[PDB]
């Protein structure tokens, strides 16, 4: 029996219970956005609290973007400008008018409030 | 200067007034598809006409008062009858009802006409309401769901995957303190929701308000620990409207984001009131369909679940249980896919291969989140993600509280399984074919999931389907 | 030092915990009799156990939380299984539920446990709840009917005969002014009551408040003209509890003695609230059973009407439709006599020949007045008086408004027929044998009755019965 | 991987998005017919498109937020433009509005979109809303009139002839006691109704509750004397909703069968509330159209009375003034016959 | 009468209502708006914000800079009716957010014959 730790075990919604996403895994997610015709967008924040609905938009949603390389370049640009911020990639569906995917692509390095995968239970 | 049509006392055939095979249906008519089994010697046209008559304006003998009004304007009309393939004595009778027959915004009234008396007529052996065409002009008279799928996701700030829930167990017999204990341990391991069992209301072993308070503490603690928004569907189902409202009011005061209601055992009148209260107060409303299988299981008689689902959508609910297909309770794949579309989508074309008898236009009424619940576990995850997609909540009660390491590891196992399937799908993997591989890889990586994989490895629910198309 | 019973994760058979054939039922247990059809390969003991488990404390796999409470204390128990004569795969499974499982005064809660989920289990092909034993200790938690038979008669000042009612027709399509017109003409001819059709709520052709006002005028005029107390069941059935209550409040304001509610389409939660309101305000409450046959028609699946009738008695109603036996809707004689006793009497002994599976003690909860309505006319009168006795209301909608001379003559015909039969019975005449002679003599004497006799002379409703014991 | 339609900042012509002459109207669309007079140099198609845009989803420059939603689904659409016979610079522009644009049961909201801002656009010289097609799916969202013609006749027990009424005069300046005096003498001679003047509310010369009580006495005396059902439209028109309701409640308590309201000076929001109250309490509701001619007199600019009448029908009223044709206030015969049909009938064909 | 005021109006201390200038205005209009209304007004830019090429926050900033530059210039004695363009041009050169707004709407004017004339 392993015990799931309550200590510094914060999660960040979709994909946080998986191993950290590789560059190839992130790229595959971006392909999924493009294949489905959804609108990519980046958002960022100094802090991440479950009670806080809005983050700050990086520029504007990438309307009409069908180029995965463009999305990956904006990830680099956003994280470069805010190297200590939480950054997430999201995508919008304008037909249902709702966010249709989203996951973290950066966390602060000074953050020690979450566990590596093999340290989540003791 | 002859006499026109006058009052003639006595009995004549219903078909003389109520079978109109040349009737062109109006865009504002409510349409019904009845699977009808006549008694020997009762012509199908007379049977369909009887059903149309006694669900609209007619009775068993001629009444003089018809002359004061216009029967043509108000009568229900059996406008088509088709034989059922593979049956010698089953027919689909199609009945059109003028919009004037119905009280605006009242599912109760609609059911009272269409299914009120006709199922007990001696002249038929069996009757099943298969589908209803709710016209936009009638749909528009309903408040509808308090929020609906898009608004719900926005209120939860949850995107990109199915939601995960869990009924606390044992069903009955736990104290309020133990209920909250179980809830906290469940939510902290990665579940978005837990819930009261449908029959957990207020009882000698656990009074409702004691539960509500402890569950609120549990929600808050798990939310703070995990950094993710949590909820627990607190049951407002009660013996009276006043008790039900008291419970909803208390949940609102506690600031808990979601409650539940058993719409069929509580009833449509109570449910509509509750839905309106939830709209007026920003409460998410989970609907449990307790008692539906009493009505909807048998092919020859009752009301198909798709009609009970449409009725809930109208009365109002943010979630509604949809079956699992693969779990402990019945629900055939194509049937389920059909009513899932009817629950979620804005416009659903007629498709008899999915049990959709009419094209349904919901005219922007919000979609209802399907909830797959009942005897499912980690090995079902790929099939569930494949069937439902992201816009569903998947619930694991036994599949969480039955985990050998307890609730938090159980929740973690389910959350890892869902996320691995979601990722795999997004990457282009075919879950119908490679689902087992996705779970097997995930089991090897996550010790919590592995423990779940081992205990339930052999467990399947495969039986002959009763509710077949 | 060695361990006792610990937590073991995984699936085991329900029968290991939930089949207890040596259990001695307690006098406070709720008992259920399920007519159960297992899937091939599922032992009846496991099927019965699954039903008991999943309507009480259990789910599909073992949960650790059982250990925090006492499953012995709370679990539902299948304590007996009998094969059904003439069936190879049907069994009556008897389940006992501890009183602690149920919310006091809540029919909604009792149905949610007993009929909530189990009818949809894949492991069974069909399930029918035949009967419930409601123990006095649970019965005592319910307000029950607002008045009951004896109080009702005292409030109406009516004694010594069946009551007479009549649904206004056409069902829908009449204006408020025409509704009141029909009502006045009906009541003034000798009917005690008229009523809204079950589906007459509030609609474009007739809004409810307009109707309520005209009907009140009609009641008052007919009462003053005849010198007898009159009533008309104004329909409170509505889309929401708030609308339902608004209607009941208006009826009270108008001083009308009686209202009606459709308890199944409105729902038990709304119905209980309304019954309490009726008790608190001295309103008689007529209950219409719209939708019951969706649930109670088929022998193999659903809930027998006797259970729906017990549930209504608990939730609350002064009248409840009982069927006619001889009219247009189904109801077999012995089955009907059984549940009529369950509706009216204080103590009813087990009697399988009448579908009574358990001795039922109502511990002085008031009796509900049976209402025989639907496709009946003057020639049925002797049979009706014979079946029901005086404690019933007999309703003639078409049998009044279908009279060739109009409503008042139609009412008079029914009243004369009822009184002739009543007198004959009181004189020692056997209505079962001499009923035709009583009506024939009455037709020769009363021209109003004669006209009814002639028009409906040949009209009978005789069909093979679906709901057979 | 070449880019699709993205966000481009700046001003472009409204017609690029909002003039859709091939659009097939949906049976749930609200349709408007605008009599439009463009400024010199403004193409009618651009003018029609500007009207459609700024009464639905659009503003004067391109906004990036359009991309988050579906403009196709929500936009108003100028779908047809016809020149007006006998005019060199007047056009009828037809605009279709999706049903999703409107709040259910709210005339206020419908007017806010369709007539809210567009009449003040510099780019036009004049605008008149001539007609609206209210689809059944939108009509069904309204409570509508408290009773309507047939129910009213049944409640009054009056059949087979026109009803007769009479405004008390002088308009203002009579005491409550003299008001009731005049009412009784009027009603006893054979009138079915009398009424407060539109501007008789509550004033220093006569407070409302004093009047209501005297009028109730007059109604009762005349009804007893003549043997015929009498009424007097007591005015609930007030400065606030709360005063309005107070007045209606008092009329109800007195058992008087009918009240009145000035729907345009009181306003649609108050009027709808009042109509609902009248439905819930069996009060007949007489609607006075005070201020309509400010809006509806001129051919080139405003809103035709037929639209104001449709709006009243939706908001709720049992009576509505229609004009006389032959009396002191304007109302051409054919125009009047048209909107009278629109007020009374169930189905009225284009004409 | 030259301002359409037909009667002397005494409000006897009833509070004043804040005028709101809104509808088809952008950064280049700022000097004229400040000159017409003074400080006791609210100036609203819907399209003039949500139509900014960089999104809402830059759009808002451009409007706020423009308003502040005009306000400062006025307080310093500058004649906004005459030098208003110069104030905006200076501010565009200084603030990249404003510059982007200046460029996009540079040519945009609404000048038509007036219907509601005195
Ligand atoms: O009482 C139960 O069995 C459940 O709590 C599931 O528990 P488990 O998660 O432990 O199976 C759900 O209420 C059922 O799934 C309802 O059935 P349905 O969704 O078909 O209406
Ligand atoms: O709607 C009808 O058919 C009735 O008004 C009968 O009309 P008639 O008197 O003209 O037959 C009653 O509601 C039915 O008897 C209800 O059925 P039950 O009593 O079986 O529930
Ligand atoms: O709906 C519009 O057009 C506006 O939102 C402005 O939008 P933009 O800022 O995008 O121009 C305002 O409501 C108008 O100013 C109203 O006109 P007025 O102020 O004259 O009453
Ligand atoms: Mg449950
Ligand atoms: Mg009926
Ligand atoms: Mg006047």
């Amino acid at each position: 029996m392993m015990v799931w730790t309550p200590v510094n075990n914060k999660m960040f919604e979709t994909f946080s219970y998986l191993p950290p996403l590789t560059d190839e895994q992130i790229a595959a997610q971006v392909d999924y956005i493009v294949a489905n015709g959804w609108i990519p967008c980046l958002e960022f924040a100094e802090h991440s609290n479950p009670e806080e609905f809005y983050w700050t938009m990086w520029k504007l949603p990438m309307f009409g973007c069908r180029d995965p390389m463009q999305v990956l370049r904006e990830i680099v640009a956003c994280t470069k400008a805010f190297p200590d911020a939480y950054v997430r990639l999201v995508a919008f569906d304008n037909q249902k008018q709702v966010q249709i995917m989203g996951f973290l692509v950066q966390r602060p390095k000074t953050a020690r409030d979450f566990q590596p995968a093999n340290k989540r239970s003791v | 200067t002859k006499a026109g049509a006058g009052f003639k006392a006595g009995v004549k055939d219903y078909r003389l007034t109520y079978y109109t095979p040349d009737y062109v249906v109006r865009d504002t008519d409510i349409l019904a598809a009845f699977r009808m089994t006549p008694q020997p010697g009762v012509p199908p046209e007379e049977c369909g006409a009887a059903v149309a008559a006694e669900s609209s304006t007619g009775t068993w003998t001629t009444v003089w008062t018809d002359g004061l009004t216009s029967l043509d304007r108000y009568k229900g009309r059996c406008y088509d009858i088709e034989p059922v393939p593979g049956e010698d004595n089953q027919y689909i009778a199609y009945v059109a009802y003028p919009i004037d027959l119905f009280e605006e915004g009242s599912v109760t009234n609609m059911f009272t006409s269409i299914v009120g008396n006709v199922f007990g007529f001696k002249a038929l052996r069996a009757l099943r309401l298969e589908d209803l065409r709710i016209p936009p002009a009638y749909v528009k008279t309903f408040v509808g769901p308090p929020h609906g799928i898009q608004v719900e996701r926005d209120k939860l700030n949850k995107y990109g995957r199915g939601l995960l829930g869990c009924t606390i167990k044992p069903k009955l017999g736990l104290s309020a303190k133990n209920y909250g204990r179980a809830v906290y341990e469940c939510l902290r391991g990665g579940l978005d929701f837990t819930k009261d069992d449908e029959n957990v209301n207020s009882q000698p072993f656990m009074r409702w308000r004691d539960r509500f308070l402890f569950v609120a503490e549990a929600i808050y603690k798990a939310q703070a620990e995990t950094g993710e928004v949590k909820g627990h569907y607190l049951n407002a189902t009660a013996g009276t409207c006043e008790e039900m409202m008291k419970r909803a009011v208390c949940a609102k005061e506690l600031g808990v984001p979601i409650i539940m209601h058993d719409y069929l055992t509580g009833g449509f009148t109570a449910n509509t009131s509750l839905a309106i209260y939830c709209r007026d107060n920003g409460l998410l409303l989970h609907i449990h369909r307790a008692m539906h299988a009493v009505i909807d299981r048998q092919r020859n008689h009752g009301i198909h679940f798709r009609v009970l689902a449409k009725a809930l959508r109208m009365s109002g609910g943010d979630h509604l249980h949809s079956g699992t297909v693969v779990g402990k309770l019945e629900g055939e794949r194509e049937v389920t896919l059909g009513f899932v579309d009817l629950m979620r989508d804005d416009y659903v074309e007629k498709d008899r291969s999915r049990g959709i008898y009419f094209t349904q236009d919901w005219c922007s009424m919000p979609g209802v989140m399907p909830v797959a619940s009942g005897g499912i576990h980690v090995w079902h995850m790929p099939a569930l993600v494949e069937i439902f997609g992201d816009d569903a909540c998947l619930q694991f009660g036994g599949g969480t509280l039955g985990h050998p390491w307890g609730n938090a590891p159980g929740a973690a196992a389910n959350r890892v399984a869902l996320e691995a399937c979601t990722q795999a799908r997004n990457e282009g993997r075919d879950l119908a074919r490679e689902g087992g591989d996705v779970i097997r890889s995930a089991c090897k990586w996550s010790p919590e999931l592995a423990a779940a994989c081992e205990v339930w490895k052999e467990i399947k629910f495969e039986f002959d389907t009763i509710d077949k198309l």
